[PDB]
């Protein structure tokens, strides 16, 4: 037996929009909500039976299947539902497309009635290679007008005018359009226009209470009219105003809605039962939950009973209806609802439209705002000892944010011992995942040890975090390019966030009590992606100046002064002991000759401070410069070099050692281009 | 889901978001708007592209044409959405590899 | 509009600043998964950064492809490659 | 049977790059292929020889090895009618389904160019010409003449075997046929 | 009510520690479910009937100052009552 | 995935059993090594092609095509002719079109001797 | 960019950019929807606000060129063999033809 | 190419158009008073020949389109009576690197 | 879901989804999938074709295009721009399609010269020639009596020789023949702005009705010269008689088989509103008649020009006397016992013309026995609906929709009075009547901005609509039915081949008589929907 199996790895190119069919809706989903609503309360709590929710539309709560595909909340996707609607109801999403495809054709015949071929030129101007989204969308607000302005149609004979989209705004109106006979002048004959008043004539002078009063209403397009207006030019044209028909979709008859879109049941989450029989409703489960039934409603309507007059005020309910459904706009046009209504004056009973569009809604804020996984949030606080390029974590943070680890050949003597440790001590891991591919095993039971004993190569561990884990680094609203960042961490006691000082500046962190965002990354490829590319180090610059946006701030400027003052001095215990302290050891430091000899030894600040930067003989820092800091003052202007003034001076540095003048923010201090944290660089 | 107390996460905004694009990372986003938050597997149909379970394309019943890849729940809660609505983000697709 | 031949080529010899990137991550990745190391490997570990300690040793054996913008391809090795 | 040049997108993990190529991309597609039946085509032997192998395009996502190829591996495409050797396997009534050990099962030869005159019992015959009955696990020449390509994987979700995927048909038209020591 | 899909132990316990929420057994240390998808935040005789008894009903209820809880146990007994038509012909009161 | 060549090239089996018993002593050598689950077809392929040479050469053929490249047999036969049927009497007249017809004699006999300088 | 001065506004930001899904990432997000599937507009993805979206990779920085590894194989071993199945027996259908 | 005083009429452009091999140019006269081109700001264009746009478009291998875009009736365009497909070779002066030069397409 | 009321194939496809079956069902595979594309998008061009269809290109094209053209399925018309080159393009042949559609009622065409053999050989003969030169394209009587056996008295063997003529039967059809007639009136409006002796532009006047009477009477002989040609007709050779033109290609008309179809649908409602003996009289009536009279031919130009307020009734006005006068002199005045079996003395038994009275004929020159049409036909028409609305929604049904005639914009306030039955059914009746569209609806905003409830409501008629979506019925069932035609061959597909060379099994027998009557169902039925489609598309 066994067929091979073959697949190939597939992205996404173009999304190719459309209309679905009238047929592909109920050609897709299972079941017609069809029937009543009632939500069938009887045995079950709303065990729903058919209905707007419905097990094989979808579920709700992780209690019961799916039907047609089940496995509860895991992996059913929602499937649809097709709302069976009787008579065509309007629609208010593609309702000013509406008044385009129908501004553009005569309303008695139904051709398109610009003519000859003016109308394949317009065609013949469409398919130049090189037309863009623009410009199609220019060339149709040529054709558009282009055949307003024409007045009888070619090939019917009958005359047509504007289009007005009555009134505005309320919904009472503003789902009903009106064209009208117009450009009459009254002077010149118009046979439709005598004809039309020889009709009311068998109506004034048989039932004179309507008469003239009320009156010059024109006519209207009932919108079931507008589909058996819509069915006539079933080719021919089509693009010419704006859709290809090599009829996936099918002409323009699908854009007034026939059958109505059932969505899933994961789109429309009951809310939770909570304790006690109702649950909260969520939207959709309510507007169309009702739609059906002032549906069947019309269809038990228009069968036996009713009348011409109570027939539509329902009908034109249902279209106020359906647009509420989709959308806001009209709001409360002298109406008030009907079953399941309140009446409070409930204002946001939209429920689609805008949960899909603004503010924060879904497509903005949650789409491309994802809210995200493996994060903490804390205050900060200083830590200077810290190195630059790490960010310290509270390691009661470290044990429940975790990373993922494919142990392979060179991790086993770590992992195989990291498991023993367990979750609760630090330096160790708490979820793991054979190679088998099963779900995952938490460290909660027991075993491990002889868990670890196996160990294949291919599994996954999920590691604390330890030194040296590449963890990036965000802090407020972020201003610019320059708050991402990503350090080594390193983890201590207590529990904050430390970064170094020099750092806070692109945060524009100012402590006191702003909090942070830490992320880990997960996938190996993302890490590398992050300390190497958007670290610190290759980052120490700014984007948009070239100019260093990280340095000496505050205590580190000042102290630095008072070592670089000129004014003092230090000795070789003293002086040892600085050089010492500004590495924490570690360092082999060749003492330069002092300054002084004679009543004792010294070395001036510009030393210790000059060291600084070649310690060693080996460390390979060679530097010169000269600078300006502030509240320079200049000399006697007979001497030319300013390095010599009333104090301090240029900041002038050569075989990196320090010569004149001191440091003060300028050449170490964040934002001068010529500076020495900069030229290092 | 949101904030102290219900359980953790954090936001990532549209103001932030950006940011990363300055630096150039792709992986970081695809690691972090995609398989960190909603890693998910649509099934979609070749043919006619719209979504569906398992095997079946079900606007067209098949059980062959459907490619399993991987896109933000997000992203396919925005498609149930639309396409509920009359529209339908139908999904052109081609391989990765050989052009 | 094929791949463009070894020695004519129109492109700077550096590294760009991300591919830098790329290789280590893509490199570091196929380390985790069980790939021979071709540098020496000292007694450090895990699998970023024993590729970072690769590529002082432009032992990688990878080739970058680029893609000007009309498809006209483009190749170059990692080791023929200058930092 | 016989030999064809197939194209395919392979995935080679990174464990064995220390193992030459073209052994890992020939480890890799008998582990694609060996019994599994390409569809339309008829099923594979294994890997027979290899060409054009380029350099090969890894994907993002993942960091994996992918290389697309294309070879002529071995498959089983005989010609129309063929007398070969097997013998009835598992049958009742009708024309006998014949195996070969070893290879398949779904070789099936109905009764119509099969001889006419013949009396079925149960025993071990199908059916008993005037020359007589063969017996299963038997050196038997049988005729073959079309053959069937089904795909039929239509799986409807809540039904949670027929593979008749690829099989073949004959029948005994001459002597010697379906007792090899008619003939012989 | 699930069974582990490896131990097959029958007793879950969901670990509220460290914030993942994770159903796991007792058992091999299988998890169940990670990721805890958790939710948050017409035209009849008998509702106009009904619902018109749990306003008079609820009126003459606090005038006695008897728990509103009460009300709710004797409304269903009305429901109850209206079952068999009892309720029909007499005086609402 | 996509195919290229469906019918390609028409292989009988000579050296196509020693071959895939080669590529078989690359890999485990079937049963004795004593002295990847491809193994399966393998004693299984071995086992049909091998009973009916008991019940072999290399050269042979290239033997074979010497008088056989006279006949009528087109490519079917001409292949079948390796293996099914010991190349006698009405067995080879089963086959191909027009196989006794025409050329008769010396065309149904050289197939015997020729047959028997392999099996 | 384009010939007319524009930019920025949510009218402007309609210009070349045919994207209907940054368009509506943006600003009046419902009609950039229908007002775009009622025209049929084909919108391949090329951008990065869009390609977020479907969560595949980004067109540049790190996403600019795809990475390859050398196969690291001659056409000496590509040599295909047979002893010729075909050729020895091609002579039986080369006469009476 | 001849030039208008005040009025426009509507019926001018009408037809404007007339001649399918030959065509027309139309200016208001207070329109030219100071020469565009000659002015600061325009930097000075090229007309380029027809086929030294080939050679243009295999330098950097764009196809056509795909070029910053000059609006048609433009006071640069009418000057230089630019027509469609036609392309200019702007040497645009700035003072920040230096002179250099950016090429345009009439649309 | 179901499949049985078969959805996916059931509304997105009007019109063409007809097409797309004929041209697939009667031809098949890429040679229909063509048309699907030139009928849905218009105007297409031979290249330009491929950039679509994915028909692997100038091969497919050229072989079904032009196979199309042999049998006259598409439209041809090549030029060349002004810019240089030279290119073509194409449409579908008119209806032409119409052809394929009809068939054998075309073949049913011999039932008018069924005369002289009655049921015989001839018969047999004459349907063979027809079937053929429909099957084939354009034929010639000397290739194909060539094709025909020589060596037998070729005007005999091949006896349809002067009958060649008649109504129906053949015209020469060469290149404007068959040239959207729309492009045709734009390439003859050349001659005339394009041709003025460059007079002066003031009123345009002088430069378009001139243009446009030469226009229209340079227009009318170029649809005359198909009309009859005596080069054809007259040739009478040596030791022969008068044949037409052996050599140049004919083909069958269309419009006079229009024509005469549409003669029996007049025989049809005249055969309700009067005696079986005047309607058989009347039956004759037309058959000296039924020549001349344009049915759908005259509107012609009516496609293809934009009317005008004013000018449009001097086309209406013009098709008022067209047929009255001088077609009258070929219409009935004095005719005689044509046939028949009203015995012995047969003058005032043609007398009866005067019987006919509603809603046609019944007019003539002041006292001659004649029948007007050129008012008469075109002012009937405009009545021919009537009935198909009986048994749809029941008889109640037609009584308020025909009360909604003559009056109009009702309200049914006084439709209650007017027309009589309680509201029940009314409301049903006339609901039922308006999802079905017809009757359609007006409303006034009664104290209202525009407000439902408190307006009240109006009717009307506004037939085009109702007549329009009446050609439902072309998707309906001449789409639908005919496919239930197609997926049932599939059933048999396997026996198609064996009892095509057949000429076995009871079963097999069985489903014989069963696809038989099926078949003789969907034919039939289709022959039912025809009949009652002539009416509305034309006329
Ligand atoms: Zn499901
Ligand atoms: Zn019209
Ligand atoms: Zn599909
Ligand atoms: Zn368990």
């Amino acid at each position: 037996k066994e067929v091979v199996v073959s697949e190939t790895p597939k992205r996404i190119k173009g999304l190719e929009f459309s209309a679905l069919s009238a047929a592909d809706i109920v050609a897709q989903s299972e079941v017609e909500v069809s029937t009543r609503d009632l939500f069938d309360l009887e045995k079950d709590r709303a065990p729903k039976a058919n209905g707007a929710l419905d097990p094989k539309m979808g579920v709700s709560s992780s209690s019961l299947e799916c039907a047609t595909c089940h496995g509860n909340l895991a992996s059913c996707h929602g499937h649809f539902g097709h709302l069976k609607l009787a008579l065509p109801v309007f629609h208010i999403g593609y309702f000013k497309a509406t008044i385009q495809i129908l501004q553009g054709i005569c309303k008695n015949c139904s051709a398109i009635l610009l003519s000859e071929t003016d109308k394949r030129q317009f065609l013949h101007e469409l398919r130049r290679p090189g037309v863009d989204n623009l410009r199609r969308m220019g060339i149709l607000k040529k054709i558009l007008d282009q055949c307003k302005k024409q007045r009888r149609c070619l090939h019917c004979g009958a005359l047509n005018g504007v289009v007005k989209k009555a009134a505005a705004g309320a919904g009472s109106a503003a789902l009903k359009i009106i064209h009208d006979t117009f450009r009459w002048v009254g002077k010149k004959s118009a046979p439709e226009k005598d004809i039309w008043v020889g009709e009311w004539k068998e109506v004034l002078a048989h039932n004179p209470e309507l008469e003239r009063y009320v009156k010059r209403c024109m006519d209207d397009l009932n919108p079931l009219k507008t589909l058996n207006l819509f069915k006539q030019i079933k080719s021919a044209d089509c693009e010419l105003l704006g859709i290809d028909a090599t009829v996936p979709s099918g002409r323009p008859e699908t854009y007034i809605w026939r059958y109505l879109p059932a969505p899933p049941v994961c789109i429309r989450p009951s809310v939770m039962m909570q304790d006690s029989p109702a649950s909260n409703e969520d939207d959709l489960t309510v507007k169309l939950t009702e739609i059906v039934w002032t549906s069947s409603l019309i269809k038990a309507g228009l069968d036996k009973g009713i009348s011409i007059n109570n027939m539509m005020e329902h009908w034109d309910y249902l279209q106020l209806t359906v647009a509420m459904y989709i959308n806001s706009d009209s709001v409360n046009p002298a109406m008030l609802p009907g079953s399941s209504n309140g009446g409070g004056k409930v204002k946001p009973i939209r429920g689609f439209c805008q949960r899909l569009k603004g503010k924060q809604g879904r497509f903005r804020g949650n789409l491309s705002g994802k809210r995200v996984d493996f994060s903490g949030r804390t205050v900060i606080s200083p830590d200077p000892n810290l190195s630059i390029d790490e960010v310290a974590v509270p390691d009661r943070v470290a044990k429940v944010l975790t990373y993922p680890e494919k142990v392979t050949r060179y991790n086993r003597h770590k992992l195989q011992e990291l498991i023993v440790n367990g979750p609760n001590v630090h330096p160790g891991a708490n979820y793991l995942l054979k190679r088998n591919e099963d779900a995952r095993r938490n460290l909660r039971y027991g075993d491990r040890m002889k868990l670890a004993k196996n160990l294949q190569i291919g599994d996954v561990v999920e590691r604390h975090l330890e030194d040296g884990d590449v963890v990036l680094f965000n802090r407020q609203p972020s201003l610019h390019r320059l708050s991402i960042l990503s350090h080594y961490a390193k983890i201590r006691p207590w529990r904050t966030f430390r970064l170094n000082e020099c750092v806070c500046t692109p945060y524009n962190a100012d402590f006191d009590g702003d909090e942070m965002n830490l992320h880990v990354p997960q996938t190996e490829e993302a890490r590398a992606e992050a300390i190497n590319l958007m670290g610190v180090k290759n980052n120490l610059l700014t984007p948009k100046s070239g100019e260093p946006i990280i340095a000496a701030t505050q205590d580190f400027i000042t102290g630095s002064y008072l070592i670089s003052h000129k004014d003092s001095f230090y000795d070789r215990a003293t002086l040892t002991q600085l050089l010492s302290m500004m590495s924490d050891g570690i360092e082999h430091f060749d003492i330069p000759p002092p300054a002084i000899m004679k009543p004792y030894y010294l070395w001036t600040g510009k030393q210790v401070f000059s060291l600084l930067i070649k310690p060693n003989h080996n460390s390979p820092v060679v530097i010169n410069l000269d600078a300006k800091n502030k509240v320079f003052v200049p000399p006697k202007s007979k001497s030319l070099p300013n390095e010599m003034s009333q104090n301090d001076g240029f900041v002038i540095i050569r075989g990196s050692q320090i010569l004149s003048g001191v440091m003060d923010k300028s050449v170490l201090g964040d934002g001068k281009k010529h500076s020495v944290f900069y030229t290092i660089l | 889901t949101e904030g102290r107390s219900r359980d953790g996460g954090l936001r990532l905004g549209e103001m932030e978001r950006d940011c990363v694009i300055a630096y150039g990372a792709s992986q970081l986003l695809l690691e972090r708007l995609m398989i960190s938050s909603d890693a998910f597997e649509v099934d979609v149909c070749d043919k006619c592209g719209l979504m569906g379970y398992s095997g079946w394309c079900t606007t067209c019943k098949s059980a062959e044409n459907i490619i399993k890849m991987t896109i933000p729940y997000a992203a396919k809660l925005l498609f149930q959405e639309l396409l509920s609505m009359n529209i339908a983000p139908r999904l052109r697709l081609e391989d990765i590899f050989q052009q | 509009e094929k791949a463009i031949p070894k020695d004519q080529r129109a492109t700077t010899p550096y590294m760009t600043k991300y591919e830098r990137a790329r290789i280590l991550g893509t490199r570091a990745l196929q380390i985790s998964m069980n790939a021979p190391v071709f540098v020496d490997l000292e007694g450090e570990t895990d699998p970023l950064r024993i590729a970072m300690k690769e590529l002082a040793e432009k032992k990688i054996p990878l080739v970058i492809r680029r893609y000007l913008p009309d498809g006209s391809f483009e190749d170059w090795s990692v080791e023929e490659l200058i930092v | 049977f016989i030999l064809s040049k197939i194209a395919d997108l392979v995935r080679i993990p990174p464990d064995q790059f220390h193992r030459d190529t073209i052994s890992a991309i020939t480890h890799q597609l008998n582990n694609k292929f060996a019994n599994k039946i390409i569809p339309n085509v008829g099923l594979c032997i294994t890997i027979y020889d290899l060409l054009t192998v380029e350099e090969g395009q890894l994907k993002p996502g993942d960091g994996s090895s992918y290389i697309n190829v294309t070879f002529r591996a071995v498959v089983f495409k005989p010609f129309l009618g063929e007398i070969v050797t097997g013998w009835i396997s598992k049958c009742t009534a009708e024309g006998i389904k014949v195996s070969l050990l070893g290879i398949f099962d779904d070789i099936f030869i109905p009764q119509n160019m099969l001889f006419e005159g013949c009396y079925y019992t149960p025993e071990e015959s199908a059916w008993i010409w005037p020359k007589l009955y063969f017996d299963v696990n038997e050196k038997i020449r049988f005729r073959i003449e079309r053959e069937v390509f089904v795909d039929v994987k239509p799986k409807s979700p809540k039904e949670r075997e027929k593979p008749p995927a690829y099989a073949l048909l004959g029948s005994c038209q001459t002597d010697g046929m379906g007792l090899v020591s008619w003939w012989e | 009510m699930p069974v582990c899909k490896n131990c097959h132990g029958t007793e879950f316990e969901r670990d509220l520690s460290n914030a993942n929420n994770d159903l796991v057994c007792k058992a091999c240390g299988v998890v169940s479910e990670d990721n805890p998808i958790v939710s948050e935040v017409a035209l009849e005789s008998r509702e106009a009937t009904l619902n018109n008894a749990r306003r008079k009903l609820r009126a003459v209820s606090y005038a006695l100052h008897i728990p509103e809880y009460i009300t709710d146990a004797a409304f269903q007994w009305y429901k109850l009552a209206l079952a068999n038509n009892f309720v029909q012909g007499r005086r609402s009161q | 995935m996509k195919v290229l060549e469906e019918r390609n090239a028409f292989l009988s089996d000579y050296e196509v059993l020693k071959f895939l018993t080669d590529l078989e002593k690359k890999h485990l050598w079937d049963q004795k090594s004593l002295a990847p689950e491809l193994q399966g077809i393998t004693r299984n392929v071995v086992n049909y092609l091998s009973i009916n040479k008991n019940f072999m050469s290399d050269e042979s053929f290239a033997e074979l095509m010497t008088k056989l490249n006279s006949f009528k047999l087109f490519k079917a036969e001409k292949l079948q002719i390796v293996n099914q049927l010991p190349a006698n009497m009405v067995h080879l007249y089963s086959i191909v079109e027009e196989c006794d017809a025409r050329f008769d004699e010396k065309t149904i006999e050289e197939m015997l001797e020729i047959i028997s300088g392999y099996a | 960019y384009k010939g007319e001065v524009l930019g920025i506004t949510r009218f402007g930001l309609s210009k070349m950019r045919d994207s209907v899904l940054q368009l509506a990432s943006f600003e009046k997000t419902t009609d950039h929807l229908f007002d775009a599937a009622f025209y049929m507009k084909k919108d391949a993805v090329e951008g990065v606000s869009e390609c977020i979206i479907l969560g595949q990779t980004m067109s540049i920085g790190t996403g600019s060129f795809k990475v390859v590894k050398g196969t690291n194989i001659s056409e000496k071993d590509l040599v295909p063999k047979r002893c010729l199945f075909e050729s020895l027996s091609n002579e039986a259908a080369l006469k009476a033809n | 190419i001849f030039v208008y005083q005040n009025n426009i009429t509507p019926s001018a452009m009408k037809l404007v158009p007339s001649i399918p091999p030959a065509t027309i140019e139309t200016f208001n006269e207070a329109a030219l008073v100071v020469n565009i081109t000659h002015h600061e700001l325009v930097p000075k264009h090229i007309r380029l020949s027809s086929d030294e746009k080939r050679e243009l478009l295999k330098r950097y291998r764009l196809k056509e389109s795909q070029l910053p875009r000059i609006q048609r009736a433009d006071p640069v365009a009418l000057y230089l009576g630019l027509k469609r497909g036609e392309v200019v070779k702007i040497i645009r002066k700035s003072e920040t690197s230096g002179r250099y030069a950016s090429y345009r397409i009439c649309m | 879901v179901m499949t049985i009321s078969s959805l996916e194939q059931r509304t997105l496809n009007p019109d063409l989804f007809l097409y797309k079956e004929l041209v697939k069902a009667h031809l098949g595979e890429r040679a229909a999938s063509v048309i699907g594309m030139l009928v849905a998008l218009g105007r297409l061009s031979v290249r330009e074709l491929v950039e679509k269809i994915d028909g692997m290109d100038v091969d497919s094209v050229k072989t079904t295009l032009v196979s199309l053209t042999q049998l006259r399925c598409v439209k041809y018309l090549q030029e060349t721009a002004i810019s240089g080159k030279k290119t073509t393009y194409y449409y579908y042949n008119e209806e032409g399609i119409h052809i394929l559609l009809y068939s054998g009622l075309i073949i049913d065409e011999i039932i008018t010269q069924m005369r002289v053999n009655d049921e015989e050989e001839h018969k047999q003969l004459v349907a063979e020639i027809v079937q053929n030169v429909i099957s084939l394209g354009s034929l010639t009587v000397e290739d194909y009596l060539s094709s025909v056996t020589s060596d037998s008295m070729k005007y005999t063997i091949s006896s349809l020789f002067v009958q060649l003529c008649e109504m129906g039967y053949l015209i020469q059809i060469s290149k404007l023949h068959y040239t959207p007639i729309e492009d045709l009136w734009q390439f003859l409006y050349e001659k005339h702005y394009k041709n003025i002796p460059r007079n002066s532009p003031l009123s345009d006047l002088k430069k378009r009705s001139q243009a446009k009477m030469n226009a229209k009477t340079d227009f009318a002989k170029i649809i005359n010269k198909p009309n009859e040609l005596s080069q054809i007709l007259t040739v009478d050779p040596k030791t022969s008689l008068r044949i037409v033109k052996p050599t140049v290609s004919l083909t069958i008309n269309l419009d006079r088989f229009m024509k005469g179809r549409r003669s029996k649908q007049l025989i049809n409602l005249a055969k309700t509103r009067v005696g079986s003996v005047t309607a058989q009289v009347y039956k004759i009536a037309l058959r000296l008649t039924e020549q001349k009279s344009p049915k759908i031919r005259d509107p012609l130009t009516q496609t293809g020009l934009l009317q005008d307020l004013e000018e449009a009734k001097s086309f209406q006005d013009e098709a008022e006397l067209v047929e009255e006068k001088t077609p009258g002199l070929t219409f009935n005045a004095i005719d005689l016992a044509r046939h028949l079996p009203s015995a012995s003395l047969i003058n005032s038994h043609l007398k009866i013309l005067a019987s006919s009275n509603f809603p046609f004929l019944n007019e003539t020159k002041p006292g001659v026995y004649y029948v007007p049409y050129s008012k008469l036909m075109p002012v009937l028409k405009s009545s021919v609906y009537e009935y198909v609305i009986a048994s749809t929604l029941g008889p109640s049904a037609m009584r308020l929709s025909r009360c909604i005639r003559d009056n109009k914009l009702v309200s049914e306030k006084i439709i209650n009075s007017t027309a009589l039955m309680k509201e029940k059914d009314i409301r049903s009746t006339l609901a039922s009547l308006i999802r079905y569209n017809s009757v359609e609806i007006q409303e006034v905003p009664r104290t209202a901005d525009r407000s439902a409830s408190r307006a009240v409501f109006l009717f009307r008629c506004k037939e085009t609509h109702s007549y329009n979506f009446m050609r439902q019925n072309l998707e309906w069932n001449m789409a639908n039915l005919l496919f239930k035609k197609e997926k049932l061959k599939q059933e048999n597909s396997t026996l198609l081949k064996k009892a095509n060379r057949d000429d076995l099994l009871p079963s097999e027998l069985n489903q014989l008589k069963m696809v038989n009557e099926r078949e003789l169902n969907v034919f039939a039925r289709l022959s039912r929907l025809l009949s009652l489609w002539e009416v509305f598309q034309m006329a």
